[PDB]
């Protein structure tokens, strides 16, 4: 349906083919397929917000040619 | 500094899939075949096509 | 370290993260100032938050020292500006950049960890009364970050 | 299929040497640092910078 | 196999080797004819040697069948044109191409192995009387390859 | 002193820095350093002629910007 971009940890940009109804879990599964990064090590950021696994691209107003930012799993304490 | 401009060329065996099947032997590896073709070589107990060292393992290689 | 730090500085000029900027204080490439704008819709909105960054001599094998200079109301950041965040300690990666660290810190603002807090009193208020948490964070943003 | 165009970009750590230090973990490898920097990561007890899997071995990678 | 064979054929068309040529016999991509010029300084000098190449269906995992059509005097090549050469059998590599095989066969002409021969009578003459070996090889070159 | 070329097994061409007095053994050691191929599995060819380990580049009249052809070690039988 639409292309979205992911700026990966190294600054490499990859293209995903997605539906707005796709779960964040499915986007991380696609990143694992392209990059060999386990989902549990992926933290995706859009508009400064971390993207939660059970929510969808549409839930974060992620549209055609939006760029998701991939950082490493982190824990504040 | 010598950069691998040939890394983007397809698997030298099947001429289709990317060079993502690294042939590992000790502390060195030869990356010139895809994972599928490399796994065929390992499965049939064939040595490295380029240096003839025995194949320790095939590594699905990403450029993150 | 110096060539890697130069590369990160060039990346920040060309393509910075939306709410995040960083650059050397003066002559010293190992001492940077950074800014995070308060994320939209957060109680930090309209706020500008300054940080200091000290790169170690063996960067990027060792993490940068990052601390807030601007006071901020948050369970994982104290009044001295110390950030208790695993990627600044044992879970650092040499593949992380200042750009990715500032984006990571920005995401910590919108989604705190109250369960293992640096400031227990703030964590308690976050869990029990989110609107009170947001009110105090908004008051601190107006008072200290404008 | 899509090929690794980023393969000719320098080691992400030292920003100088080629990506010839493959970080191996199980059946996969991440190639984004030189052999020198990769040996420093293993020596200093670091996991994979990109996926945090333990570094099983560093492989000096040639592109025949 | 077909795509790899096509790729090799395109390389031979685009960048032809000086003393080696190879291409399909008509419309069967798995059956080629090749020519090798007699190496300079060898008793094969000024000779053109025709070979047949049959690619197996699982090329390049399995070697091509290569045989001389032109008669040639050599301890490791019989009068049926069979080449007893390790890279055509157990020491084949899928990284070898027809180009590299023909170059390899050309180097076998200048560097015979009489100790483990295909033709013992020719090996005996090679070891005992090199000038006689060279005379006979030169006569066969004139008779068959010119 | 001078640069020579090697057309490696895949058809990739590499550059060596050599002396005409260099042993074929040393040239194979340099190929091992650049391409990770053990000398004992290297066969170098320069006029349809194999280059022997104990001889020199000068013994085969190999000059500035000559191209050596690398195939796999072979044996007739
Ligand atoms: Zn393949
Ligand atoms: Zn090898
Ligand atoms: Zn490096
Ligand atoms: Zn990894």
């Amino acid at each position: 349906s639409m292309q979205i971009f992911v700026k990966t940890l190294t600054g490499k940009t990859i293209t995903l083919e997605v539906e707005p109804s796709d779960t964040i879990e499915n986007v991380k599964a696609k990143i694992q397929d392209k990059e060999g990064i386990p989902p549990d090590q992926q933290r995706l950021i859009f508009a400064g917000k971390q993207l939660e696994d059970g929510r969808t691209l549409s839930d974060y107003n992620i549209q055609k040619e939006s760029t998701l930012h991939l950082v490493l799993r982190l824990r504040g304490g | 500094p010598s950069f691998p401009h040939n890394a983007i060329e397809p698997c030298v065996i099947c001429q289709t899939r990317p060079k993502n099947g690294c042939i590992v032997h000790g502390k060195t590896g030869h990356l010139m075949a895809c994972f599928t073709c490399a796994k065929k070589l390992k499965k049939r107990n064939k040595p490295c096509p380029v240096c003839r060292q025995p194949i320790q393992m095939i590594v699905l290689t990403y450029f993150p | 370290a110096l060539k890697r730090i130069h590369k990160e500085l060039n990346d920040l000029a060309r393509d910075p993260p939306a709410q995040c900027r960083a650059g050397p204080v003066g002559d010293d490439m190992f001492h940077w100032q950074a800014t995070i704008m308060g994320p939209n819709d957060s109680p930090y909105q309209g706020g500008v938050f300054f940080l200091t960054i000290h790169f170690p001599t063996d960067y990027p094998f060792k993490p940068p020292k990052v601390a807030f200079t601007t006071r901020i109301y948050h369970p994982n950041i104290n009044s001295n500006g110390s950030i208790k965040l695993d990627i600044l300690r044992s879970q650092w990666s040499p593949a992380l950049t200042i750009s990715k660290v500032l984006l990571s810190i920005c995401s910590l603002l919108c989604d705190p960890n109250p369960d293992d807090p640096l400031v227990p009193e703030i964590a308690r208020i976050y869990k029990t009364d989110r609107e009170k948490y947001n009110r105090i964070a908004r008051e601190w943003t107006q008072k200290y970050a404008m």
